[PDB]
């Protein structure tokens, strides 16, 4: 099927400042932060959009922090609590009243094993769309 | 490729 227009080229999640004091214990984490991916002007005949997610993972399975803080990871979920680690896909239905599609996702930082250290948090997740 | 999610923040240690 024909591709939609990708309205969301770029989407930034600002997790703010986390404190090593607060991230001493395993499983400590930031709040979830919403991030949306939007597609518009889907051709007639396009009824489903699949997003494929890719980014560097560490040995915890979650996304690697590519900033300087150690012992912290990034987690991407859908709207329903499902983890979308690298290689995951998600499919949504095109809304035929507007011929648009959306991916309501959420991101947080977490220290899987505890002991996050001072430094930056930086990560990027690439999305490729397929259509049917 | 089609979209990029950028995640940014900081871990501060004031000890
Ligand atoms: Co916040």
């Amino acid at each position: 099927a024909k591709p939609c227009t990708v309205s969301t080229t770029n989407a930034t999640v600002d997790l703010g400042d986390l404190y090593s004091f607060s991230l001493m214990s395993a499983g400590a984490a930031s709040a979830w932060h919403d991030v949306a991916l939007e597609l518009t002007n889907c051709p007639v005949g396009t009824s489903r959009v699949t997003a494929s997610f890719s980014g560097a993972a560490d040995s915890t399975g979650y996304y690697k922090n590519q900033g300087t803080a150690q012992n912290i990871q990034l987690e991407l979920q859908d709207d329903s609590g499902n983890t979308l680690n690298t290689g995951a896909t998600k499919t949504v239905q095109v809304d035929d009243s507007s011929q648009s599609a959306h991916f309501p996702l959420q991101v947080r930082a977490l220290t899987v094993n505890g002991g996050a250290t001072q430094g930056t948090i930086q990560a990027v997740i690439s999305i490729t769309y397929t259509y049917s | 490729a089609d979209s990029t999610i950028t995640i940014r923040g900081y871990v501060r240690d004031n000890r």
